[PDB]
């Protein structure tokens, strides 16, 4: 006997199905529902003969050793009399597992089978168990076995008091996170926001209400500044900038930007400046051009950085079409504009700026709500996304990005599943995570949720599938490395009395922490190393075993898929004359090493990450 | 299972 598996994620496709004389639609064989159902074609006349099939795909390659046919309560007509059961892990090869015949009766039917790894499975129905039409239907589908083991686990879910719908690593091992005016929805401009801080050294969640600058900080653009601020503008509260200072946990209000804006996207420059571009979400509709903010002069506009060249196709017109550009620091001081839109661009912000078309990103489609990861020195990999936000197929491609001589850009491999609404996260070896999101863009819909993160190596230019995740995370999700290596996940909704939100987060170790068993695997130290240093100095960093591979990784803040504050910067150590002693090169150009918190790992030579130490960057 | 019960 086996147990259920969780049927988050799962979408059932069918043969035929009915619509017009009741909803017969094949995704209510998983909505728990008894009173809905999967029925075949029967309308308009002719009905849809014998037989029909009603597919599954997991979107996980589970271990399947069993099915569960509840059928319909109100009447007899469409139980499944003959069956087979199909498996595919490709979707494309189909091995049958089982074959029999229910008996015509209301009981919930049971079929078990030796367990098989598969991502679909199909339940064919060859006959009605009454002969009394050409008829199938059915209440719901459960399917029996267990999900798989690794590679990587998961923490039991940590609770909030709020959707962590943004949220922004701290030092000494704590995250902020927040969520709008209320914990569970979002709405006007009222100049207030929840936040949560989790310690995650202890599991201790400390709640605040932030009043005090005036601003509703969702749906804004963030980014870390060179002093360790987080710098949060815009959102609900379109025109306001406001400032969290993580020594005293506090917020200061700062002035307003020039135009308003949200969902628009913020970077931190080699100067130590914020620049921002689009925003159509709040503030109103179109003409969200750049704007560039310093400590000493505040906001001030780029009159040659209009915002027309990032715009994308979107069906929503400029709502939609200006939101979360992929921005990045660049070598010398330019920001580089990855997408969404087909379109990218070079941006300088000296003077009044400049925008200079960078070419389009190969062959892409416009990939809204997709991500963009800088894993290596001017090394971009973007993936997922779809061509609109809203009411739209995600696409699983993924193209490269090298802007270090120019720019050169190649698809690499496909994601096993198509996502919009994930999160990418840079881990220190330069792998990079995607985690969440869902196969058709619905925002506040957990419909298709991507349960599995899927990691890919340089190396390689392939993706492996990660353990499953248990909640899933869609849209006002998010996900962020920590100081440890692992990576923190969580919120999702935001949508008031809607069902789908998630006032939680969980953590991901991934598989470079663990031992073939699951275990925590042994990890080099960091003995000693500065907490601060300058761009192009040498620093020396003492381990606990020799070590010639360190990772700078920029601290994240990230909201609404975008994080323009990550990056890798590998460094190779040189050997010196103590106990694991090392002297590290900084690079000059504060263009790729963009000032800001750092955490510092140790890689050995399996490629086990230290704990990192926390580096101010200046 | 929940039901929504039929109209
Ligand atoms: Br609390
Ligand atoms: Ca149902
Ligand atoms: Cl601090």
């Amino acid at each position: 006997a086996s147990g259920p598996l969780p049927r988050d994620g799962w979408l059932a496709s069918a043969s035929d199905q009915e619509t017009a004389n009741e909803n017969g639609r094949a995704a209510n064989v998983l909505d728990g529902d008894a009173a809905t159902l999967w029925h075949s074609r029967y309308s308009p006349a002719p009905a849809a003969p014998l037989p029909h099939t009603l597919t599954i795909d997991m979107g996980v390659v589970n271990q399947v050793a069993g099915l569960r046919y509840l059928p319909r309560f109100d009447n007899m007509n469409g139980r499944v009399g003959g069956y087979s059961i199909h498996a595919s892990s490709n979707g494309t090869s189909w091995n049958l597992l089982a074959r029999g015949t229910w008996a015509d009766n209301a009981d919930e039917k049971t079929v078990t089978f030796a367990a098989a790894s598969a991502r679909y499975i199909r339940l064919t129905a060859s006959t009605e168990a009454g002969n009394r039409g050409p008829w199938s239907s059915a209440a719901e589908i459960n399917l029996l076995g267990t999900p798989p083991k690794g590679p990587g686990t998961w923490s039991p879910t940590v609770n909030f008091p709020l959707v962590p719908a943004a949220a922004a690593l701290l030092p000494g091992n704590r995250l902020l996170t927040w969520s709008a005016y209320s914990p569970i929805t979002f709405g006007g401009e009222t100049g207030i926001t929840q936040s949560a801080i989790l310690d995650l050294n202890t599991g201790a969640v400390s709640q605040a209400e932030v009043a005090n600058t005036g601003h509703d900080m969702f749906c804004p653009g963030t980014s870390l500044l060179p002093d360790g601020r987080i710098l949060v503008s815009g959102g609900s509260n379109s025109e306001k900038t406001s400032l969290f200072s993580p020594a005293t946990n506090t917020w200061a209000p700062g002035p307003d930007m020039n135009v308003g804006r949200g969902y628009q996207s913020n970077v931190t420059t080699s100067t130590g400046e914020v620049f921002t571009l689009g925003g159509s979400w709040s503030g109103g509709l179109g003409s969200k051009h750049g704007e560039i903010w310093s400590s000493t002069g505040g906001w001030r506009p780029l009159p040659d950085v209009p915002v027309d060249s990032i715009l994308t196709d979107d069906p929503g017109g400029e709502f939609r079409s200006d939101n979360h550009a992929w921005l990045f620091s660049a070598a010398g001081g330019r920001v580089f504009h990855a997408g969404p839109s087909r379109e990218m661009n070079w941006i300088s912000t000296a003077g009044t700026g400049s925008v200079t078309s960078a070419g389009t990103r190969a062959d892409s489609a416009d990939a809204m709500n997709g991500n963009a990861v800088m894993y290596d020195v001017g090394k971009i990999l973007t993936m997922g996304g779809a061509p609109g936000y809203d009411n739209s197929d995600a696409t699983a491609r993924a193209y490269t990005i090298d802007i270090n001589n120019g720019v050169d850009v190649a698809r690499t491999s496909d994601m096993a599943v198509s996502r919009s609404f994930a999160n990418g996260v840079a881990l220190p070896d330069g792998q990079v995570l995607v985690v969440g999101g869902q196969a058709h863009a619905v925002p506040f819909t957990d419909t298709g949720a991507r349960m599995a993160p899927e990691l890919w190596n340089p190396a390689t230019e392939e993706w492996t599938a990660m353990a499953p995740m248990a909640v899933p995370r869609t849209y006002h999700s998010v996900a962020l490395l920590l100081a440890d290596g692992r990576v923190f996940v969580g919120g999702g909704g935001l949508c008031g009395t809607c069902t789908t939100n998630h006032l939680d987060g969980e953590i991901f170790t991934p598989p470079y922490l663990l031992n073939a068993d699951g275990s925590a695997r042994t990890r080099p130290t960091i003995v000693d190393a500065p907490a601060t240093a300058t761009a192009g100095s040498k620093i020396s960093v003492t381990t606990g075993s020799k070590i010639s591979k360190f990772s700078l990784m920029r601290m994240s803040s990230v909201t609404h898929t975008v994080n323009t504050d990550q990056r890798r910067i590998p460094l190779t150590a040189t050997g010196t004359y103590g106990n694991n002693t090392a002297t590290l090169t900084l690079p000059a150009d504060r263009g790729v090493l963009v000032p800001g918190a750092y955490m510092l790992f140790a890689m050995d030579g399996n490629g086990v990450p230290s704990v990192a130490t926390t580096i101010q960057i200046s | 299972s929940h039901s929504s019960g039929a109209a």
